[PDB]
């Protein structure tokens, strides 16, 4: 009853395994701090802490496939993976973006249907949705952030509130 | 970057399947 980090991906894949709606992924964003020599601020800052992909024109693809390759080094790719994929080079300022907003004011952010990620003037639910997602959540943790996402449209469950509330820490 | 690496090397290898 205090996760830290070597948990983490173990509790991702249980939030969305045994959940019983139909999650295509789940992010933590994990807090960092950014300090700024020009005002000497210790900004807090929401960075990609690790994830967990449960999923379901031909340039687009070529390049896609051609980014995965490359990947590797260092067979369709489809809009959910791609988003995924793109989400980990993703950060957020403290109090901007779903993320921050998310964690300045601890707050559950659900946005349920293709309109309330559209309407909500965030940059993030935007992206999911162009990308075919209809839901999305953040919910603030005591470490960060945890965002489920879904190609469907899921209302608030208690189930899965109480499962994120198991598998998270919380002040 | 060490986090996203985890998960990317996760992420591929879990998509070979």
């Amino acid at each position: 009853p205090q996760f830290n980090e070597d948990t983490l991906q173990q509790r991702l894949q249980a939030l969305i395994e045994s959940a019983g709606e139909n999650w295509t992924y789940a992010i933590f964003w994990q807090i960092s701090h950014d300090f700024d020599s020009s005002t000497g601020d210790n900004t807090v800052i929401l960075g990609w802490g690790d994830g967990y992909y449960k999923g379901e024109n031909t340039a687009e693809q070529e390049h896609r496939k051609r980014v995965i390759r490359e990947l590797n080094s260092l067979e369709e790719v489809t809009d959910t993976e791609w988003f995924f994929l793109v989400s980990m080079t993703q950060s957020f300022v403290n109090g901007v973006g779903l993320p921050g907003e998310s964690f300045l004011n601890s707050r559950v952010i659900w946005l349920s249907g293709s309109g309330a990620l559209t309407g909500s003037g965030c940059e993030r639910a935007g992206q999911g949705q162009i990308y075919g997602l209809k839901t999305m959540v953040c919910i603030a943790t005591q470490n960060g952030v945890v965002e489920l996402g879904s190609s469907e449209v899921i209302s608030q469950s208690s189930d899965l509130m109480h499962k994120v509330n198991n598998l998270f820490n919380f002040n | 970057p060490i986090a996203r690496r985890k998960s990317l090397q996760r992420f591929l290898e879990k998509r070979k399947e």
